[PDB]
Formats: structure tokens, C-alpha cells, sequence
């Protein structure tokens, strides 16, 4: 087979001249002996089709037409590139970018002229099988003649072309007689999983049925994709199994079941390098940044300039205080928003789910649980820690779960007695929540209280609660008039960007500018809202110390300070009044 | 950890363990553990037959054994039938392990999520809440 030595050192010239790949190559070796110096990465070089064209078509047009033949070469000539590198102190992986294609295939249209070559499907993956192990090399232990011993066990989908099958069991007593003990651990397991794809639901012609094709993901590609997402895959197209034709009667017509090996799994729909992180630098310094900001997640929406300005402090949320042998106080901020329908209220909240960085959205009933692990024979909440959790239609669900949404917020924990596992465990997550009013429209003119609907810890658990009304006037009508119009017919992205790096640096803590701010601000609620309205404890100033910080992390500062004070006592006020 | 450190800088030196255990640590059951045959204390104290049941039986077994084949020549029953007792290794946290062996520690109180099957035939911590916890049944 001297044409797949040809294969390989075809393959290898392309490597070093140009020399693109080798840098990578040279960064995986050297990462991991990084941490091996240390007190993850999978091996494998994402191959850009783009590059292949430009040296040789002949192998270019092979890759897509018989990559059976071709890919493996390629591959055991990547290796032995590897251990030319450095040093001493594994078969890895291709990927193939592209630069497609022909082959740029959705499943509905495959099969057959498309088998036995390479294919980017591309559609929603369910059910997603689960993750197990599968047997590659088998290793050996003799004595007292030991030695070391080992069998290479070569499965349906082991390399890419088709072999003698090695399978089952294990060798035990290869000649002469000695005892061979199974070596565990030095032996090699690579990780193993199917998963079905779907065609797009939205590019579906007729009531026509799916059809969906099974791709077997190998080594990291496992557990890259939960089900249901929208995947762009790649591999090599594998009609595996007899179609029956192996045993002689198996009599009907139905066979050869066909699937997609490996390989890359692009997902579709950080990072702030040099130059990001500059001009947040820059942009902190400028006093009236918060103001813009604001205005930078309502492309779409009017006004509601306090509610914008919640939400962002919301995203930053008054980091976390965990005393000395002794509870935390909370750190996050919690939301709720009530008025007549088309305030966008259900609206804004995807828009605070896009740009989120998590978490799970809920709405109304809902449930089973919500944030519980159900503790399941034989949530929410949970999974949505240090995030955004929204919900729709808040008033609707059930008290039963209200009833835990108490021990959520505030207490900031989940605790699970049910029959069984006995644990408490965290949930820290920050909220948002749209209620509808009572009963019809009656929101605007009514009672401070009898208006909510859903008494009464709650209403306090809730840092700030805010109103809006959609009573009309001709004006104000005008003015919706021209931007909804315009509609239909600084950036946004660079705002989450702008979140993390503010998130995770630097925690502001406290100082003695704002205390007695705060302080007076607080009183001043007491004494003269429980006159005007309710409700109000210790619970609002908790909240007014949380808003403070948050709006010291919006201006990059530090520390906190008295103007900052000022802002939190403003949009409080405008939460009251 | 700590016999190395005796056994190294403070020589004289020698092959590790604490790496090559937990990178098996099924052979070691079968071979770190039968060591204990040869330096076990034979009498040892006050020992008897019966006592114990069972014990009475291959008591018996090894004298009518013996008696029978010294009676003949006028290979024997395997180590693991002999035991009575159990080897269990523990994981390394440690407040020792700041040693420091560094990447030696497996011991590292993982996901399940993050179990793979590179771990298999080495020692692994998990955790996690107990399901269905099946009733105990001889082997």
C-alpha cells in the first residue's frame, strides 16, 4: 500500500510550508505541559478546508469524494507530526472547517449519491443518547514472565475503513500458557454516543413527515450538545451493517442503516482581547455613560428609562458578602413589573434573556418544581445559578410554589427533604417577574394595595417593584406613531461584553461617602411612606446598600460612593413614587 | 506521600507509588495487599479453632492435609481464601497533600458530568445523592 505512504507524505509537506496548522499543533503540546507545571484540551487540529485548495485539488476533491481513503493517512501522518514536536514529557482528531460545499446538505436530501463521503448535515439533535464508555485497547499483565501485553480491539466505527472484526472479550492466556491479568487504567477507553438529527422544523415543505439521521459522536465531541439545539455537523456519511444479506434467511426488503461518524459539531444561532477591554477602560471615565447604557437595551421600546436602568443593575448586582462564620446577606437584585398589557412587559424580558449570559426562562405554570431536583425516582432554579431567571405571568402561578420561591430569594438557598437524598443545596440566582393586574385594566387608578393580587412577603422579597400604565393620550400616541413606523423599516453586542469583565472585576466594596446617605435616605421612607404607602423594613435598605454597590460596578469604581447613593435613592423613589 | 519523602531526598531513592497506585489501583488490590501474607504475625495470640465458625472447617482442611501428605510422601489452597479481612485505600485531600505532589491528587471530589472514560482502572472520588441503594446480597 505504498499509495497511502504517498497519502502521508503528501500530507506532510503541506504541513510546515505553509506552517499555519504547526503553531497550533506546537500550543496543544505545549499547553498541557503547562499544566503539568501547573500548582483539558482535547487533541485534535481543526483542519480549514479553505487552505487545502491553494497547494493540491487532486487531494482536495478526494477529501469530499472517498474520504475513507484519504482522511486516516492524513491523520497517522498529523500524529507522526506530533511526536516530531516537543517532547516526550495517541491517534488525535481532524476536523475540517470549510469552505462548503456540495455536500452542504440539510438531511431531507442525502442518501444516496451523498453515502460514502464527506457531508455537513445540518438540523435540530434529539433525543441525544447517553454518554457512555467503549473498549479500544486492551492491556495486559503477565508474570512471572512477565513482559507487557496488549491486544487492539477494532470496532464498526474504529478508524474510518472497514476491518477484520477483533471483537469480544479478552486474549487470557496468549501462548505460552501464562496468566494475563486485565490492566485497568492504562488500558484505553475512548468515549462513545450517537445522536439523531432532524431536519430544520421551519424549512419542513408539507405535512410530509421528518426524517432524521443518526451521527455517532466520537471521543470529546461527547456531550458537546444537549438535544434540541441547532447544530451543524460534520463527517464522513458510514452505511453500517448487514442489510440482512449476511445470513441466509433477513427475507424483507428493509436495510442498511446508515449514520455520520465524528466529527466537528459546529453549534449555530468571552473573549475581550487587546483592544475591547481598552475601550471599556476608556469609556468608565466619562461621566454620563450610565445614562446611554440605559438607553442601549431598548432599541425598540419607549421611555421606561428607570426600568432600563433596573435591569442593568440588576446584571451587576451588589457582589456577594459572605461573613465570618456567620450567614451571607444577599448579594443579587430582584425585580417585579406590573401594569395593563402591551407594556412589553413579556416583551422586554426576552431581551433580557438574550443578552443575559444564562438563565432558564419560566412562565406561569410551568413548574414541575420549578428551581427542585424533583429528587427523582427511580430544576429550574438550580441550573440557572449566578443568573437571570425569568418569569411570565407571575401572578398565575400557584402558591404551592410561591411558597419556595420564599426560601429561593431571600434565604438564597434550596432545601430538599422529600423522601430520600436530604441536602440543601444552591440556588443564588437573581429574578425578574410579569404580573398581570387583578382584574381587566383596573391597574392604574387602584388601591396601592388589592391592586398587586399576591400577598404579601413577596411584595417585600421583591427589591423594587415598578408600575407602568397604559393610559392613553394623543400626544404621547404621536410620538409611538413615528418610531414604531421607523421601526419596521454603542453596539448592542459589545454590552455583555462590557457586563463580564465588570462583573468579575473588581468588587467595589463600601466607604463612608455614602453610609450616612443611605442612612438618612432610609429614615426618611420609614417615617413618611408608612403615612403615604407601604411596604416597608429593613428589607428596603438591604436593598438600597445592593443598588448602591451595583451602580458602583457600572461606573468601574473601586468603591462606592455618595452620588451612587444618590442614584439608588433615585430609582427607589421613582419604585415608590 | 509521606514514606517517599524518607525514601528519596533522604534517600535512597526509588519508584513512586502515590501516582502509580491510583493509576491502577485494581492491581494493587490483588498485589499491595497479599504483602500483608508474608510479614502477618503467625501465632499470633490466643488464637484457638472454635471460637470461630468456618474456621474449625479449614483448620481441618490443612491438618488432614498435612497429615495426609506427609502420610504420602513418606500446590496448596490459594492465598485468597485465607484472608478474613478487607484492604481499602482512601483519597488524599489532603492537608498533607500541599507536599506538594500538585497534579498527584485523584481525590479530586468531581461531577459525574465530568467522568470519562479515561478514568476507568483509576481511582476516582464522587458524589452525589444515593438512588435505589439495592439490598445487600452474598457474592
Amino acid at each position: 500500500d505504498a499509495v497511502f505512504g504517498d497519502r502521508v507524505r503528501r500530507f506532510q509537506e503541506f504541513l510546515d510550508t505553509f506552517t499555519s496548522y504547526r503553531d497550533s499543533v506546537r500550543s496543544i503540546q505545549v499547553y498541557n505541559s503547562n499544566n503539568a507545571a501547573n500548582y483539558i484540551l482535547p487533541h485534535r487540529i481543526i483542519i480549514s478546508l479553505d487552505d487545502l485548495r491553494e497547494f493540491d485539488r487532486s487531494f482536495w476533491s478526494g477529501i469530499l469524494v472517498e474520504p475513507a481513503y484519504f482522511i486516516p493517512p492524513a491523520e497517522k501522518a498529523l500524529t507522526d507530526l506530533a511526536d516530531s514536536m516537543d517532547d516526550v514529557p495517541h491517534p488525535w482528531k481532524l476536523s475540517f472547517k470549510g469552505s462548503f460545499g456540495a455536500h452542504a446538505l440539510s438531511p431531507r436530501t442525502l442518501t444516496a449519491q451523498h453515502l460514502n463521503k464527506l457531508v455537513s448535515v445540518e438540523g435540530i439533535v434529539t433525543k441525544t443518547s447517553l454518554v457512555r464508555p467503549k473498549l479500544i485497547r486492551s492491556v495486559h499483565y503477565a508474570a512471572k514472565t512477565g513482559r507487557f501485553h496488549y491486544r487492539d480491539y477494532t470496532d464498526a466505527t474504529t478508524t474510518l475503513t472497514t476491518r477484520i472484526p477483533t471483537p469480544a472479550i479478552y486474549p487470557t492466556e496468549d501462548t505460552e500458557g501464562n496468566k494475563l491479568t486485565t490492566e485497568y487504567g492504562y488500558s484505553t477507553f475512548i468515549d462513545h454516543q450517537r445522536i439523531t438529527v432532524q431536519e430544520m422544523p421551519e424549512m419542513a415543505p408539507a405535512g410530509q413527515l421528518p426524517r432524521s439521521i443518526d451521527v455517532i459522536l466520537d471521543d470529546d465531541l461527547v456531550d458537546k450538545t444537549k438535544p434540541g439545539d441547532r447544530v451543524n455537523v460534520v463527517g464522513v456519511f458510514k452505511s453500517l451493517g448487514a442489510g440482512g444479506m449476511n445470513q441466509s434467511n433477513s427475507n424483507t426488503l428493509i436495510g442498511f442503516k446508515t449514520l455520520i461518524l465524528g466529527n466537528t459539531v459546529y453549534p449555530l444561532h468571552q473573549m475581550l482581547t487587546d483592544f475591547d477591554i481598552r475601550n471599556i477602560n476608556k469609556l468608565s471615565k466619562k461621566k454620563d455613560i450610565f445614562d446611554i447604557l440605559s438607553q442601549s437595551l431598548a432599541p425598540s421600546i419607549y421611555g421606561h428609562d428607570h426600568i432600563k436602568k433596573a435591569i442593568l443593575l440588576m446584571l451587576m448586582g451588589g457582589v456577594e458578602k459572605n461573613l465570618e462564620n456567620g450567614s451571607h446577606l444577599r448579594g443579587d437584585i430582584n425585580i417585579l413589573m406590573v401594569g395593563d398589557p402591551s407594556t412589553a412587559k413579556s416583551q422586554l424580558l426576552r431581551f433580557v434573556l438574550n443578552t443575559a449570559s444564562l438563565a432558564i426562562a419560566t412562565t406561569g405554570r410551568g413548574s414541575s418544581g420549578v428551581g427542585l431536583t424533583a429528587a427523582v425516582t427511580t430544576g429550574a432554579m438550580v441550573l440557572a445559578d449566578r443568573g437571570v431567571v425569568c418569569i411570565d405571568e407571575f401572578d398565575k402561578m400557584t402558591d404551592v410554589d410561591r411558597v419556595a420561591i420564599h426560601e429561593v430569594m431571600e434565604q438564597q438557598t434550596v432545601t430538599i427533604a422529600k423522601a430520600g437524598i436530604h441536602t440543601t443545596l444552591n440556588a443564588r440566582c437573581s429574578v425578574i417577574a410579569a404580573a398581570n393586574p387583578v382584574f381587566g385594566q383596573y391597574d392604574v387608578n387602584r388601591d396601592p394595595h388589592q391592586n398587586i393580587a399576591l400577598p404579601d412577603s413577596l411584595l417585600s422579597r421583591f427589591d423594587l417593584l415598578f408600575v407602568v400604565t397604559d393610559d392613553i393620550n394623543e400626544i404621547r400616541d404621536r410620538s409611538i406613531s413615528e418610531h414604531v413606523l421607523r421601526t419596521h423599516r454603542v453596539t448592542i453586542p459589545f454590552l455583555r461584553k462590557y457586563v463580564q469583565y465588570a462583573k468579575e472585576r473588581v468588587i467595589p466594596q463600601l466607604t463612608q461617602e455614602a453610609i450616612n446617605v443611605i442612612v438618612k435616605n432610609y429614615t426618611d421612607l420609614r417615617n413618611d411612606d408608612n403615612t403615604k404607602k407601604s411596604p416597608i423594613t429593613a428589607r428596603t435598605l438591604e436593598t438600597l446598600i445592593r443598588l448602591a454597590t451595583a451602580h458602583a460596578k457600572v461606573r468601574l469604581s473601586k468603591t462606592v460612593n455618595k452620588v451612587d447613593a444618590k442614584v439608588a435613592a433615585n430609582l427607589l423613589r421613582f419604585a415608590l413614587l | 506521600l509521606q514514606y517517599q519523602n524518607e525514601k528519596f531526598l533522604q534517600g535512597t531513592q526509588a519508584d513512586d507509588l502515590v501516582s502509580a497506585i491510583q493509576q491502577n489501583a485494581n492491581h494493587f488490590t490483588e498485589l499491595f495487599c497479599r504483602a500483608i501474607d508474608n510479614n502477618m504475625p503467625l501465632p499470633t495470640k490466643e488464637i484457638d479453632y472454635k471460637d470461630d465458625v468456618l474456621d474449625v472447617i479449614l483448620n481441618q482442611r490443612r491438618l488432614r492435609n498435612e497429615r495426609m501428605l506427609s502420610d504420602r510422601t513418606n500446590e496448596l489452597f490459594p492465598p485468597n481464601l485465607t484472608r478474613r479481612y478487607f484492604l481499602y485505600f482512601k483519597p488524599l485531600s489532603q492537608n498533607c497533600a500541599r507536599r506538594y505532589r500538585k497534579k498527584a491528587i485523584s481525590s479530586k471530589p468531581l461531577s459525574v458530568r465530568q467522568i470519562k472514560g479515561d478514568f476507568l482502572g483509576q481511582l476516582i472520588t464522587v458524589r452525589g445523592i444515593i438512588t435505589r441503594v439495592s439490598d445487600v446480597k452474598p457474592a
